[PDB]
């Protein structure tokens, strides 16, 4: 994507999003990040959306295959899918590490990237067969949690989405359903108590995410 | 369990 | 796919179908076809399903982009998508021509492949800006229609799906909505009159396709 | 218009 203008990559990432062409969207966003400039809020979201969708289809495929797995073909093909997923996670992690996280000074960008780092290590963990990967997820989430708690209101969408994913990590990956539940509940309760400060639009944004915490808690309790 | 629907 | 067993490609195409991994499914089916043996009914369906899904996502993306199209990025990216689609259609057409159609002696395989040839030329036609391509579609459909009418009952699912697509071709590509409507109506009416010969399962299979003819006719009349 | 849902 070396020869395409940054702005052109961003414009094409948005078109690919409209076209539900998420692999293209991700390639364009990777090109953009690799221009070496920081991403705006909107660009970070594009990056996240693109790879979430790519890796989301790989995760869904991997789980179908894994379950079938329970001659060598099923294992081979699950390995193939698994390998591709891991390569996607490695390239997201690569982008974070070169050099999105280190140049992210604001709480907004830094928590976003650290959350993302935890997410992609969590995806790696889902297929790992592993403690180091889980610890890399935990550590990235934890650093993101510490900044978000210090630097963002409890209703901030990224703070909420970070806490939601960290709670999922706890439940699904760290075998700590109590930690998962305590986190989701504490997150929801503190957001609830901060809603009064919001405009109607921010209120809608936060409560939409709080409902996922609530749905998880209903699933878990 | 739902994760952030980014 | 040269090093993988035919049976392994087929097994993996079915897994990719379960995993909704249609690009993989198509790559596996292309590998299988390129083993140089004829495809069974079930394998032909796998081939069709795989590429229908691949090209289906490209068509849907292309139309989103085309519509946005109505700087150079929108056109560039529509061209990119369009180019990829055309490459998929060319590789399906390539497979038909090397050598699926020429070795298809039974009415079952031959109509299936000729229909498919018409389909992939019709997809090419949808983005062409073209008479030769439309004529290649028409000619492939016509040859398939002639064999199917001579060699298959009016309720045969492939005969029905061929006539349905040829009617779509007429309406959407050949600018012949009357031909489209006459075909769909005549096809439906002759199938209707042959349903009495079928078992409950064949009856369900045919009437499911007849309903698409009927839905098109309702859209067109 | 629906085409054959192969």
């Amino acid at each position: 994507m070396g020869s395409m203008e940054r702005a052109s990559l961003i414009q094409k990432a948005k078109l690919a999003e409209q076209a539900e062409r998420y692999e293209d969207m991700a390639a364009f966003m990777k090109g953009a990040v690799e221009k070496g400039e920081e991403l705006s809020c909107e660009e970070r979201n594009l990056l996240s959306v693109a790879y979430k969708n790519v890796v989301g289809g790989q995760r869904a495929a991997w789980r179908v295959l894994s379950s079938i797995e329970q001659g060598p073909e099923v294992r081979e093909y699950r390995e193939k899918v698994e390998t591709e997923l891991q390569g996607v996670c490695d390239t997201v992690l690569g982008l974070l590490d070169s050099h999105l996280i280190k140049e992210a000074g604001d709480a907004e960008s830094r928590v976003f990237y650290l959350k993302m780092k935890g997410d992609y290590y969590r995806y790696l963990a889902e297929v790992a067969t592993k403690k180091r990967i889980i610890d890399s997820a935990r550590s990235a989430y934890q650093e993101a949690m510490d900044i978000s708690k210090k630097e963002m209101p409890p209703t901030n969408p990224i703070r909420l989405g970070l806490a939601l994913n960290f709670s999922v990590f706890h439940y699904e990956i760290a075998n700590s359903p109590e930690e998962a539940i305590s986190l989701a509940k504490t997150t929801f309760d503190e957001a609830m108590a901060d809603l009064h400060t919001l405009s109607e639009d921010s209120y809608k944004d936060s409560t939409l995410i709080m409902q996922l915490l609530r749905d998880n808690l209903t699933l878990w309790t | 369990a739902m994760s952030f629907q980014s």
